[PDB]
């Protein structure tokens, strides 16, 4: 708010370096770091695994906050298709980054990390693939304004949970 | 008789983007309106070239201004050749009077530029900032720069003393198109117009020092004393003139402190008036030098033209007059000479005849005595010619071949495929416009919306989309029939082609002409566009000039010997005969046979056999008679090949970056790039047919016999040795023409950067990141190659040209006639097959155009003998990027098999060959790391096993390859293969 | 008097950038009268126009600030031929220089916000492409912060950061 | 195997629509986008192979010719003269006497402003040579401009004043006022009847249509009579002057409303107007529109009156046939429904 | 935090070397089972593949190799005849193979006892594609990097030559039998010839650069789709070339694009690993999103089954058979 202007002259074509939002940048570095850390979990105790999970969750939350800041900084002026491609590749990079946490586990931590952004399908699937109904109940009570019902019905019909 | 003058060619410029510069609008509201009752004054154009052009640190550098007026609008655009000026377009709107054709003068003063514009009943004096007063420094290496126009502060049109109103007495007769403006020796601004009674109305405004009151003068047949003396008697030659003495053309000449006004009226009486004496002096009859005809009195009302040129080398003024006559126009040149009583007199010089075409424009540059003229005839072939007046009495008039008009019949329906020919003709540059394509898109998509400002790729996309949409809307059939399909296609594509052709002609409607006397260049102002005129090569001018003009052109400029010149003339005549005998179907068959993977000599001999079988007009007999009359064609062929052969071996002079030596600022503009590209395209399109006709004639002479001529001892072997070289040159120029007529993509720089990053991640050789600029309009492969190579090689090309000719410093008058030849020679040296530099394949790989790469390879293969290994390597890279793993591996193997016999591979050292071991092992390790960075564990293992056969002097490298194979076998989960690889 | 009404690029833009940098240095050294006089001689505050020349001048000023150091700073003692690649308090001097550069950038941003040229700031031409001035300033600030963090990390671990 | 067709005419198979090897320039599209055809913009064609359109205050011309695979046409932006009460393409006509795809050898221009000054252009592609002639009109308003053989022009004002303009070999324009009908029951008609001068007791109704027949004949249809002239190269002769102010009126009345008893009181009200005139193998066909203001709603009934014409003078036979074409009536400002005929020996009428 | 999960493991087969070309049968003609002919580094294994959906005596997935050939280089293109045989006293094989040696071999094996081939003149560079342009299985159409579609009979002589302005990138024969031959030129134009008149009966005019592959519906000669860069565009011919179905397929470069031999409005696209792994995407007509999407090791060679909606993908030593919707 001190250096740049909110809702001003923002070109969606160019993206600033260092703290970026999309492909390249520090995203590949974070991916390699997570892949290297993944070789420590099978040779650790419960407390060490919990500490590493908490550290990874904090790092992912900081990365999500930086991504939200970059998205709120980068606005649109006359490149709607460029901004759409940018947000598409940014969501793709998010999906590519979200992999070691889902491979390890900690559904509660993954849900607490993903609830910071505007997402519904991932929360629905992570609440359906587990045996925790209170999480789905609180997600419904929190996002009832965004029609939190169609995704649940679709996931219940596709996954064979017609009962 | 001729000294040194050749024919010219027209090139379409106006940059290359589809988004033109914004026009700053300014509306002027006078008080009085125009008077009708005579000839029209709308649709006119003019120009002004800066006299301080050239050099670098002075005032201007290849810059000029031009203006086009229609009814009430006037668009004034400032254009530069070496650089691009931003914000240089003004649009004046005068809803009252209309701008007269030729009433806009521009003068310079060591403070400002004074623009005096006259209309039917109003005068305006505008003050513009001078380029030298607005600083002048070109030290920073930049491409684009700002012009003198910025906003409303640079222009001004106030001061009632400057925008005076023409009084009712005497007024201005609307039956003439005369108006001139100048500045007196004392600084006063004098505007002369024709009076109603027949005199001259002079509006005089004080100089820029003091602003007093505007004065009105009435120059009549005599002074005020003689007028008052003869007032009580009818007098038309010593008092008040009549309506028959209405001046149609006006010219002025200042001297010391007085001024002489030369007025050409409708009665063919060039009268002379004095400014200070305010009376008529010499009244000469112009009908004595021109043939007296009764058809000139009707055309002298607005068809008579007159221009002036004051050469300061001898302080002499030349007046060029043109009298229009529906039978035949007339030109006249009158030099002004002084006496011993302050009374100048005109003396005749030459009386050049003219056809019945309407003279649109005419100028005469006195720096080299060159009279240029532009006429409109019956057909759309707008004539542009140039000749000298101090050489011949009639003048042969060297022509200027305009832009290539779109072809007529392409493919008759219900016989051949017309859609392909229509699309090829539409995509062929130099006859259509992106604006025309967009307007066709919108008229085929219907609606009241505007579709403009789009890239070339999306443009052709939408073209095809709307064409097939109209096809679908038209068709409602259930059974697809060939005849109905071809009919629908030919109708739709004919509508498209005709709309595009109509807009092309509307844009090519001529207006005026602009000639630069400094760097020697001519500019033609069309409908909102500015084309350039360039001198053609000797062989191109000979091939484009018919025999009627070749007989008038002297033999001293064609060749050094009369016999050689006559032989070249006969050769050109035979080539023209072959060309006019070849029809459109024959040209299509020749193009198809050349595109088909066959032999050029076989295609030529088949065409010759077909022409022999179809010959029934004795044209081949006349060609053979001319060949027999030719004394010795050996020296002629040698000269033709010397004026074409250009090659530089090795790569010891390549430069992919701008060398900071105060040279990158020279040229490099969008206008110059477009002009160079159009010139190269025209040269290739002409040279293709030239080489085709030359090969046909050589084969005909070989079949006739090389033993029935003078000096047959060195003729049979010369033709046999030059036939393969001629075929190779023809194939090379055909490929160049195909690349020039082909298209490309207009993707943004972000896509190119992403592709380069992907290729760097996959690790591909020869993948450099070069930053440049894409145009919003048309974008072709040749244009991209030029803007990517020459824009960075200019610091070396200009440095070589400065030592080859002209001055070594950067403040040298750029001789364009030699600059274009040097550029063409350098392009031929770079694109010669005997030289390496496989930059086109790299530029296609960085753009990810597999189709374009394959289209280039299929045409380069017939005339390819060097860099086959590099070509196979690039093909392997392209196939690996695409998906054809089998073809990629095959090309990789065939490139690794041949690696120690390629110029590019031998030049690229310390990267793929040598380094620390043998070149074979180095290339094997390079391909190994390439496959490792790309992926595919099976392909990586295969390449490792291939490189193992050569990895014998490095046990560490062999063990590393073994470990890589082991880990790649363990990745997919092959325990048996992993153990087998570990046990070795 | 002082020249005015310049054009983008070339010696005109060079002199305009030099004059604006001198005015900024005067404002830093507490010369409000001289700074206001230089601003009025360069571009009046009552002229609201998106000047590409002004955008390019601000971009060049930011580039010079992030690539060098402003006046009245202890960096002159090291700029004097005394050091080459290391000395005594080299880390402390570099940290102080980075802090002074950040403070100068903040002061320049505040001066731009005060004079009102930030509203006229739009975009320019960098690396042959169009990048917004706000995005350029954000990237420069991110690079400065990353360099400060890298220097703070080198103050403890020298080998890896030096490599 | 049917050829190309129109999207709306997909069900029509008897008459096939085909492109004439030429289209329209983009200036027409720009003018239409600025002011669509809902405003009085006038388009005209010329069998010599040309077409033009006048709209707002600008004229645009374009060549058209049948081509098997396209050809080459010329497009010019001819500015319309000033001081015009209304813009219409009926004030500019060319005299193209060719049929080749390059039909531009003998083409001229004659612009006439509603005042008395005429601008003659020897060609559309010869900008720089214009002839300013003064007709016999002091301040009257022009209406139509027809082109007759010998590269001659015929100007007609609002009161039907035929002024023939002929170009000379030098560039001069000769003016000749045609006799404004001699009649058979009125007074003297052999004298000249020119506006802004003297008058003559003859027929001077408003001109409605002009037809330049290729058989050395020129038909002019007003609102009272039909006048047939013969114009060679430098001679004019009024060969026919058939008064049809009441006979054709009662014929059309009996053809349309020929079943009522109060015909004597019904006829006094219908204002029949002959709008179109064409020539076919059967002779001369006059298309007229009739309507009754006292009978709501106002239904425009169309009637074709055919007379036998043997290439020169028409016969005494008259065949009146009433025909309708849909209850709706599309109009660009005024009720327009024109009848066109291609060759003078074909029965096809559109 | 979004998540895009995709796999590729419906019917897995571990071969020997990297698979890059796979084909099936375009039209049905009796037979008894499905044929599989995958090309590797130097081995060609012609086998009779029978999944567990049609045969009840074979559980899971198995294949019996009836022919094993050792080629010189790598297999580039394989063309199967529309009227092949597999029963009635020993199978009868009739196909064509083109490789990097600029030669085409017509393999005709009668009663698995003979194996003859004719030396067919290849193209300039590499053979792009080839098919059997005959309703009974005789003439073959081959296109390569020479813009010269060659129609050659089984006797081994030059039958027909069709010149073009751009090298042919995809040639195909109508399996239903209509004397129509799809030929795509690398310039975006796709021409169609008629064998009864030896003339062009249809020609698509839609310049598009670059291009990867294109295919038309096996049951309707109207819907034609193509793939370019990162998306796929399906139009109607000779209706409109407007992108009636324009949807992005993969995040990297494409490889091929085919249609379902059994369905009518189902097509498939395969990508290439440009930054990760390849993507195999099954799409249905009139759908903004693909009906099936999977992550594969590397996409090379795409085909379809003529009976059940079955697709085949081939990566390094692995063959993945997928069952899509009807």
């Amino acid at each position: 708010s001190l250096y740049k202007n909110e809702s001003g002259i923002q070109e969606p074509e160019h993206v600033p370096w260092t703290a970026s939002s999309g492909t390249a940048g520090i995203r590949s570095v974070v991916t390699r770091q997570h892949g290297i850390i993944l070789k420590v979990y099978p040779q650790a105790d419960s407390g060490l695994r919990t500490i590493l999970i908490e550290q990874l969750a904090a790092l992912l939350n900081y990365l999500l906050d930086d991504y939200v800041t970059q998205l709120k900084s980068i606005d649109k002026l006359a490149n709607e298709e460029r901004y759409n491609i940018l947000e598409m590749e940014y969501a793709q990079k998010r999906s590519e980054l979200l992999s070691p946490l889902l491979i390890l586990g900690q559904y509660a931590w993954a849900s607490n990390l993903a609830e910071k952004y505007c997402d519904f399908d991932i929360l629905v699937q992570i609440c359906e693939m587990t045996d925790n109904q209170s999480r789905l109940q609180r997600y419904m009570t929190l996002f009832a304004e965004q029609n939190f019902s169609d995704f649940l019905f679709r996931w219940y019909l596709e996954k064979g949970k017609r009962g | 008789s001729v000294n040194l003058e050749r024919s010219y060619m027209e090139l379409i410029g106006a940059e290359r983007e589809t988004s033109r510069r914004n026009f700053r609008d300014l509306s002027l509201r006078p008080d009085v309106s125009l008077v009708i009752g005579g000839p029209k004054y709308s649709d006119c154009a003019g120009g002004y070239c800066y006299n301080e052009s050239g050099s670098l640190l002075s005032a201007t550098r290849n810059r000029f201004i031009h203006w086009t007026s229609y009814a009430d609008t006037l668009e004034l655009v400032e254009l530069s050749l070496d650089i691009n000026l931003l914000n240089n377009a003004v649009r004046l709107k005068i809803l009252n009077c209309s701008i007269l054709p030729g009433g806009v003068h521009i003068c310079e003063t060591q403070n400002n530029i004074i623009v005096l514009i006259l209309t039917n009943q109003t005068v305006h004096r505008l003050i513009l900032p001078h380029p030298s007063r607005m600083y002048r420094s070109e030290i920073i290496s930049d491409s684009h720069i700002q012009s003198i126009f910025t906003d409303i502060g640079k222009t001004n049109f106030h001061d009632p003393n400057n925008t005076y109103v023409i009084p009712a007495i005497p007024g201005r007769a609307p039956n003439s198109t005369a108006s001139t403006a100048w500045l007196s020796s004392d600084g006063e601004a004098l505007f002369a117009l024709p009076s109603v009674s027949g005199g001259i109305l002079v509006i005089k405004m004080p100089p820029r020092d003091m602003e007093g009151l505007v004065t009105i003068a009435e120059l009549k047949q005599s002074s005020v004393m003689q007028r008052l003396l003869t007032g009580w008697m009818p007098s038309s030659i010593r008092g008040d003139p009549g309506p028959a003495h209405l001046p149609v053309s006006l010219a002025v000449h200042t001297l010391d402190h007085d001024s002489y006004l030369f007025a050409l009226c409708q009665d063919h009486k060039l009268r002379m008036w004095s400014y200070k004496d305010q009376m008529c002096l010499m009244v000469a009859d112009m009908l004595e030098y021109v043939p007296v005809s009764k058809d000139i009195r009707q055309t002298a009302g607005t068809g008579h033209k007159l221009r002036l040129a004051y050469s300061d080398t001898l302080e002499i003024l030349y007046l060029g007059v043109y009298l229009h006559t529906p039978r035949q126009g007339q030109f006249c040149v009158f030099q002004l000479v002084c006496t011993e009583s302050n009374r100048y007199s005109l003396e005749h010089t030459s009386s050049i005849f003219t056809n019945q075409e309407t003279l649109i424009d005419f100028t005469f540059t006195l720096s080299s005595m060159n009279i240029w003229a532009l006429w409109l005839d019956d057909d759309n072939q707008t004539v542009m010619k140039h000749i000298n007046f101090e050489r011949n009495q009639a003048g042969h008039w060297n022509p200027v071949f305009v832009n290539p008009l779109p072809d007529d019949d392409l493919a008759i329906g219900d016989e051949q495929e017309p859609q392909e020919a229509y699309l090829e003709c539409l995509f062929a540059p130099g006859r259509f416009t992106i604006a025309a394509l967009q307007k066709a898109i919108q008229i085929l998509r219907k609606g009241s919306g505007r579709v403009l400002d789009l890239s070339w790729e999306e443009l052709k996309k939408e073209v095809t989309l709307t064409v097939e949409k109209e096809i679908q809307n038209a068709v409602v059939d259930y059974d697809v029939s060939q005849e109905e399909f071809r009919q629908i296609n030919i109708e739709n594509w004919c509508k498209f082609y005709t709309c595009c052709l109509q807009y092309q002609e509307t844009l090519s409607r001529p207006l005026a002409l602009v000639v630069h006397p400094n760097t020697n260049m001519v500019c033609l102002l069309r409908k909102g566009f500015l084309s350039f005129l360039a001198p053609c090569s000797s062989v191109e001018h000979l091939y484009l000039v018919p025999g009627e003009h070749l007989l008038t052109v002297d033999e001293s400029v064609i060749c050094d010997d009369v016999d050689g010149a006559s032989d070249i003339v006969s050769l050109i005549q035979c080539l023209h005969m072959i060309a006019d005998y070849i029809t459109e179907d024959m040209a299509y068959q020749m193009e198809s046979a050349c595109c088909h993977p066959q032999s050029p000599e076989r295609v030529a001999e088949q065409i010759l056999e077909d022409l022999i079988a179809n010959d029934i007009d004795n044209i081949m007999e006349n060609i053979q008679n001319k060949l027999q009359d030719i004394r010795n064609p050996i020296q002629a062929i040698s000269f033709l090949l010397q004026n074409m052969d250009y090659e530089t071996n090795m790569d010891m002079e390549q430069s992919q970056h701008n060398v900071r030596l105060n040279l990158s600022t020279l040229y490099g503009s969008v206008t110059a790039s477009s002009v160079v590209c159009q010139a190269i395209y025209k040269i290739s399109a002409t040279r293709f047919l030239i080489c085709r006709d030359l090969l046909i004639l050589q084969h005909l002479l070989l079949r006739l016999g090389d033993m029935a001529l003078v000096g047959a001892g060195q003729l049979l072997h010369s033709q046999q040795e030059l036939i393969p070289r001629a075929a190779q040159l023809l194939l090379s120029y055909y490929m160049i023409r195909w690349g020039s007529q082909c298209l490309a993509c207009a993707v943004p720089v972000d896509l190119l950067e992403s592709n380069l990053q992907h290729l760097s991640v996959l690790e591909l050789s020869d993948s450099q990141v070069e930053k440049r600029r894409y145009t919003s309009g048309i974008q072709t492969i040749v244009e991209l190659f030029f803007e990517d190579v020459g824009r960075k090689h200019f610091p070396q090309v200009f440095a070589h040209l400065f030592i080859q000719s002209g001055s070594s410093q950067v403040h040298r008058s750029l001789n364009w006639a030699d600059l274009i030849h040097r550029i063409t020679s350098y392009l031929l040296q770079l694109l010669w097959p005997s030289n390496p530099n496989f930059q086109f394949a790299e530029c296609l790989m960085r753009n990810c155009q597999y189709t374009q790469l394959q289209e280039y390879v299929r045409l380069l293969l017939p005339w390819c003998q060097v860099n086959v290994g590099s070509c196979h390597f690039m093909l392997a890279q392209c196939y690996l990027v695409a998906g054809e793993g089998h073809k990629a591996l095959d090309c990789f193997s065939q490139a690794a098999s041949e690696v120690e016999r390629e110029d590019f591979l031998e030049k690229l050292i310390r990267v793929e060959e040598g380094e620390s071991v043998s070149p074979r092992l180095q290339y094997y390790n390079r391909v190994l790391r390439l496959l490792e960075d790309v992926g595919l564990p099976e392909l990586v293992i295969q390449l490792a096993t291939i490189a193992i056969s050569e990895a014998s002097d490095d046990w560490r490298s062999q063990a590393a390859l073994r470990t890589r194979i082991f880990k790649h076998h363990l990745d997919m989960g092959h325990n048996s293969q992993a153990y087998d690889a570990l046990t070795q | 008097a002082v020249v005015k009404d310049s054009r983008p690029d070339q010696i005109a833009h060079d002199d305009k950038t030099k004059h604006l940098k001198a005015a900024f240095l005067r404002y830093c050294r507490k010369d409000i009268l001289g700074a206001q006089s230089m601003v009025d001689s360069l571009f009046s505050d009552s002229d609201m126009e998106p000047d590409d020349e002004l955008d390019l001048a601000v971009n060049q000023i930011s580039v010079d600030l992030i690539d060098d150091y402003p006046a009245s700073d202890p960096r002159w003692a090291e700029s004097v031929p005394e050091e080459a690649a290391g000395f005594s308090n080299t880390s402390l001097i570099l940290l102080h220089q980075l802090e002074d550069k950040m403070k100068a950038h903040s002061f320049f941003v505040d001066f731009l916000h005060q004079v009102g040229l930030f509203s006229r700031l739009s975009t320019c031409q960098t690396k042959g492409m169009l990048v917004a001035t706000r995005l350029l300033l954000s990237e420069h600030a991110e690079k400065l912060s990353a360099a400060i963090v890298l220097k703070n990390h080198h103050a403890k671990l020298p080998v890896l950061v030096n490599s | 195997s049917r050829v190309y067709l129109h999207p709306a005419a997909s069900e029509t198979v008897n008459y096939n629509v085909q492109l004439f090897g030429s289209s329209l320039p983009v200036k027409v599209m720009e003018a239409l986008s600025n002011a669509s055809a809902d405003e009085p913009m006038a388009a005209c064609i010329h069998e010599g192979g040309w077409a033009w359109l006048a709209c707002n205050d600008r004229l645009i011309i374009w060549k058209i010719s049948h081509s098997s695979s396209a050809k080459l046409m010329v497009c010019k932006e001819l500015p319309l003269p000033l001081s015009d009460s209304e813009w219409s393409a009926d004030l500019v006509d060319i005299c193209a006497q060719t049929g080749d795809p390059a039909a531009a050898q003998s083409v001229a221009l004659m612009a006439a402003t509603p005042e008395g000054s005429s601008r003659y252009w020897p060609n559309i592609l010869h900008e720089g040579t214009y002839i300013e002639s003064y007709t016999e009109f002091g301040s009257s308003l022009c209406a139509f401009v027809t082109a007759v053989k010998g590269n001659s022009f015929i100007l007609s004002s609002e009161k039907n004043q035929l002024v023939r303009l002929t170009p000379d070999a030098s560039g001069k324009m000769n003016q000749r006022v045609l006799p404004q009908g001699q009649g058979m029951l009125s007074g003297i008609g052999r004298r000249v009847s020119t506006l802004f001068g003297i008058l003559s007791p003859a027929v001077e109704s408003t001109l409605c249509s002009v037809l330049w027949d290729k058989g050395d004949c020129f038909y002019t249809l007003t609102d009272s009579s039909i006048n047939k002239w013969d114009l060679d190269d430098t001679s004019e002769s009024q060969v026919l002057n058939w008064d049809m102010s009441r006979v054709l009126r009662e014929y059309i009345s009996d053809a349309i409303w020929g079943s009522e008893s109060d015909y004597d009181d019904i006829k006094a009200g219908i204002n029949i107007n002959y709008l179109s005139l064409n020539q076919n193998c059967d002779g001369l066909v006059i298309l007229s529109a009739a309507w009754h203001p006292g009978d709501n709603p106002c239904q425009i009934y169309y009637t074709l009156v055919t007379v036998k014409d043997e290439g020169y003078n028409i016969s005494d036979e008259i065949t009146v046939e009433v025909t309708q074409f849909n209850p709706v009536f599309q109009a660009r400002g005024m009720q327009l429904c024109q009848l066109v005929v291609p060759n003078f020996s074909s029965q096809a009428c559109y | 935090m979004k998540q895009d999960s995709a796999s590729n493991a419906t019917y897995t087969v571990d071969c020997e070397d990297y698979v890059h070309v796979v084909e099936f049968n375009p039209f049905d003609s009796g037979e008894a089972g499905s044929l599989l002919a995958y090309g590797g580094i130097s081995y060609v294994v012609i086998a009779s593949c029978r999944f567990q959906e049609e045969d009840s005596t074979v559980e899971g997935i198995e294949f019996k190799t009836l022919k094993t050939f050792h080629h010189g280089e790598r297999v580039v293109a394989i063309a199967w005849s529309p009227e092949t045989r597999c029963d009635a006293l020993l199978p009868l094989l009739r196909f064509a193979t083109a490789a990097g040696d600029k030669k085409i071999r017509i393999f005709t094996s009668d009663f698995q006892d003979k194996n003859e081939y004719k030396v067919i003149e290849g193209h300039s560079g590499y053979i792009n594609d080839l098919v059997f342009c005959s309703p009974e299985g005789t003439d073959i159409a081959s296109v390569g990097d020479d813009h010269t579609c060659r129609i050659w009979d089984l006797d081994g002589k030059q039958i027909a030559m069709f010149i073009l302005r751009s090298p042919g990138m995809s040639v195909a024969w109508h399996p239903e039998g209509a004397f129509k031959l799809m030929v795509a030129e690398k310039t975006g134009t796709i021409r169609f010839y008629d064998l009864t008149t030896h003339q062009a009966i249809l020609s698509l005019e839609s310049v598009q650069v670059p291009l990867m592959s294109a295919d038309w519906c096996v049951r309707n000669t109207l819907r034609i789709g193509a793939v370019a860069g990162n998306d796929w565009i399906i139009w109607e011919m000779p209706r409109s070339s407007y992108p009636q179905d324009n949807k992005p397929a993969h995040a990297d470069r494409a490889r091929m694009f085919r249609w379902s031999k059994c369905n009518e409005n189902v097509f498939a696209t395969t990508g290439y690993p440009g930054k990760m792994k390849s993507q195999i995407a099954i799409h249905h007509l009139a759908h903004p999103q693909p009906i099936l999407i999977g992550t594969a090791p590397v996409g090379s060679g795409l085909s379809w089954h003529r009976r059940l909606p079955l697709c085949v993908v081939g990566g390094y030593r692995k063959l993945f058979f997928w069952l899509t919707e009807m």
